[PDB]
């Protein structure tokens, strides 16, 4: 699976956002944009976050 | 933390 450690906290801005906090650990599920993927987190939720957010796992 | 970038 293709896995990222979240590197700040991220809030969400839109309705669509995965909000996370630094340290989580996130699953990718699609990049429909270079800079916003598609992820799942521990919880099963999903939602967009922001690439410069999070480093590769 | 880092700027969010835009969305397109």
């Amino acid at each position: 699976a293709e896995y990222v450690r979240a590197l700040f906290d991220f809030n969400g801005n839109d309705e669509e956002d995965l909000p996370f906090k630094k340290g989580d650990i996130l699953r990718i599920r699609d990049k429909p944009e270079e800079q916003w993927w598609n992820a799942e987190d521990s919880e099963g939720k999903r939602g967009m976050i922001p690439v410069p957010y999070v480093e590769k796992y | 933390p880092p700027p969010v970038p835009p969305r397109r």
